[PDB]
Parts: C-alpha cells; structure tokens; sequence
C-alpha cells in the first residue's frame, strides 16, 4: 500500500530551474523522513538532503546547498525537490524515499537533462536482412533509431508480441544526438509470413513511430 | 563526512560461489550501515537494515555483518538474478554517504556471437545517410573486436559500438556496430564487412553484403 509517485522526466536549458513532486501513498509524510538521492548516468548514488515534513527541517550535503531546495506538503503528503541554478553536471536521475526507523522505500525516479541542444525527434529506419542474406531456423531483424535528444527512447517489437529474443541496444551520443539500435530474432517460419513492426517512443518529443519490417524490395 | 569506501567495483564471479563486499567507514558507524540492490533501470532496494537485518522478502543467500569501521555484504550462493549494482550507506552521521558500488558479473563458458549484418535502409538513403549496422549477439567473454572492412579496405572512422548489459537469464553480452557514411560513398563502393574477433576463435566471424545486386 506504500508507494511513492515521482513526477515525469524534465529536459532544461543551462541556467533554468525544475521541480520534481514525490507523492506518496500508504503513509503519512510527517512520521518519516523523506530523503532525495542524485544518480549521474553509469555512476553511483549521491545523497542530496534529507527534509522533516513535520517541522520542515532540512539537512543538504555541502555540494547540494544551493543547487537543492526541498520542500514538503503534508497536506499534499508530497515531497518536492526543486533544482535550480542547473548546469550539465546536474544532468542525473533522481530519487525521493522515506526512512524511519532505519526503513527504505524508494520512487521511481525522475530523470533531468540538462543541454543547450534543442530537442529532436528520432529516425526510425527498419533493418531488413540482406536480400541474398542466409536462411536458417531463426532470423534476425534489426531497427534503427538514429539522431534523436535527449534520452530516453524505447523500443517494443509487435506491441510486446516478440519479447523472448530482443536485445535493445544503449544509445551513443555523437554530435550532441543519440543513436542505438534494437535487434529481435524470430524462428524463419515467423517472417516475412507473420508481420514484425518495430515500435518507437521519444516521450520527449511526443514521438511514437511504427516501423514495420519489410523484406528487401530490389 | 564519514566516507564509505566500497570494494571491489567489479566483482567478477561463478554461480554457486560466494561474493562478499567489503565497505569501510572512515570512521565509526556501528549500528547504521545498509546495503542496497539496484537492478538496471530500476530504483535501488533495500536488503539490509542495520547492517546484519535482512528487511524481508529477501533470499537468505544475502547476508551482512560488521561494526564500527569494518562492514560485509555476503551473497553465500551466487545466482543469476543477484545481477545487479550493490551499494552501501551510511545513516550515523547526517552528511550521508553511499559507497562507490560493486557490479556483479557472472562467470560462464566462452560462447561464440551470432553476427548479423544489415545494409542501409531504403528510407535513410534518401535522407543522404547510410549507416551500415552489424549485431553480435549471445557472447562470452564482454571483450570483443569488430572490424569493418569496405571492398577489402578496413575502414575505422564513423564506427559506433554499443555493448548490452549481461542477461540474466543466460550471462551473456550482445553487442552493437554502427559504420556511418556519406551516401555517395556508400554508392560508390560495393562490398560492406563486418568480422568479429573473439576469444572463442583465432578466426574472424564474418558477414558481408553487396551493394549491386538489390
């Protein structure tokens, strides 16, 4: 009955400010302390601060004192940290969670990106085998997702039909655009006679793209 | 300002041994000391409370135990699904600190890619682009070459490659390459190469394609 609901991802412009809402559910916000921690991407986690709902206490580690601010609503029972001041080291995922009486329980996560780099939706280019390409008892289709910002995107094969044998690749970042790529393998009896479409969000520019895969036409 | 140094931060390990992280107070911390696992893509979840209280919920494989400057994450049977980055905490003193981390990988027998190779799509040549991807699935050991060979010419510049995490559920790594150019040059040019080179073969594993025959 106890989970905590973070707010949706935020892409800001160097300089900018942003506030994330931790709403909670299951526990009143008074009786814990909630906690927020920064996660840099392949790094580890950093405690930001700690807040008392209750009085509205708050204790930053020196690195966070004024890039952190965090208020609390118990009326709400929502926690918010709001960042401001931000520059690209600020780009991370961020966590709320409650402790009391050495107990956890974490959030989602929201994740900030911060960049001058304007928003681009990605290209979606289906990777059909090769024309002359082998055929075995698996084959394997490929999709491409090239020149987007910022991160995230993600990939589904036939709606979530061909899970089993899909590796979704991380993205590169070149020229300030990500590109990855998504591979599924199907046994040959599955394509081209049933249909493989390949599925591609970028929440961040309202993108969803379907991309079937069609066999090579010469 | 009590500091958590945690070791190692790879863990390179066989199912069915015993993994056992180590995190160092720099100064005392007793009681308030606990251990984390965070899954990719998920938020890190609590399995020690009081650096020897298991919270619930959680295989007795996983155990804790140390005071004052010395503490020890113990997984006594390592598992597939036990793949995952570990972190300890310090709660004693207010500047709370994490520890730098331990990423768990699974020892298993080499296991050879599966190379795929796939021309530009049709879409992206009249953007003015072609990226030629090749995929190697399904290896062991992580560390691997590729190598993009253009009508017998290697070819090292516009090369992005792209290293899944382990899955879990066979301990193995896939990998993705991505050879971007021009289209005029790949217009011009015919045959496209990728080779793998792996620990499993002296060998390369090579897929190729030909340009003047769709």
């Amino acid at each position: 009955q106890v989970q905590l609901q973070q707010s949706g991802a935020e892409l800001v412009k160097p300089g900018a400010s942003v506030k994330l809402s931790c709403t909670a559910t299951g526990f009143n916000i008074k009786d814990t302390y909630m906690h927020w921690v920064k996660q840099r991407p392949e790094q580890g986690l950093e405690w930001i601060g700690r807040i008392d709902p209750a009085n509205g206490n708050t204790k930053y580690d020196p690195k966070f004192q004024g890039k952190a601010t965090l208020t609390a609503d118990t009326s709400s029972n929502t926690a918010y940290l709001q960042l401001s001041s931000l520059t690209s080291e600020d780009t991370a995922v961020y966590y709320c969670a409650r402790k009391r009486y050495s107990m956890d329980y974490w959030g989602q996560g929201t994740s900030v990106t911060v960049s001058s780099a304007k928003t681009t939706p990605p290209s979606v280019y289906p990777l059909a085998p090769g024309s002359g390409a082998q055929t075995n008892s698996m084959v394997t289709l490929g999709c491409l997702v090239k020149g987007y910002f910022p991160e995230p995107v993600t990939v589904t094969w036939n709606s979530g039909s061909l899970s089993s044998g899909v590796h979704t690749f991380p993205a590169v970042l070149q020229s300030d655009l990500y590109t990855l790529s998504s591979s599924v393998t199907v046994p040959s009896s599955t394509w081209p006679s049933e249909t493989v479409t390949c599925n591609v969000a970028h929440p961040a520019s309202s993108t969803k793209v379907d991309k079937k895969i069609v066999p090579r036409d010469c | 300002s009590i500091v958590m140094t945690q070791t190692p931060k790879f863990l390179l390990v066989s199912a069915g041994e015993r993994v056992t992280i180590t995190c160092k107070a720099s100064q005392s911390v007793s009681n308030d000391v606990g251990w984390y696992q965070q899954k990719p893509g998920q938020p890190p979840k609590l399995l020690i409370y009081n650096a020897s209280n298991r919270k619930n919920g959680v295989p007795d494989r996983f155990t804790g135990s140390g005071y004052g400057t010395d503490f020890t994450f113990t997984i006594s049977t390592v598992q597939a699904e036990d793949l995952a980055v570990y972190f300890c905490q310090q709660d004693h003193s207010f500047p709370l600190k994490f520890g730098a981390g331990t990423k768990l990988e699974l020892k298993r027998a080499d296991a050879a890619p599966t190379v795929s190779i796939f021309p530009p799509s049709s879409e992206q040549l009249t953007s003015g682009g072609a990226s030629v991807v090749c995929f190697l699935n399904n290896f062991y050991p992580k560390d691997i070459n590729v190598k993009w060979k253009i009508d017998g010419s290697e070819r090292q510049n516009g090369v992005l490659n792209s290293w899944t995490d382990q899955d879990s559920k066979d301990s193995t790594y896939s990998m993705s390459s991505t050879l971007t150019l021009t289209k005029d040059e790949y217009e011009r040019h015919n045959s496209y190469t990728c080779e793998a080179t792996h620990k499993t073969s002296t060998s390369p594993i090579v897929k190729s394609f030909n340009r003047n025959e769709c």
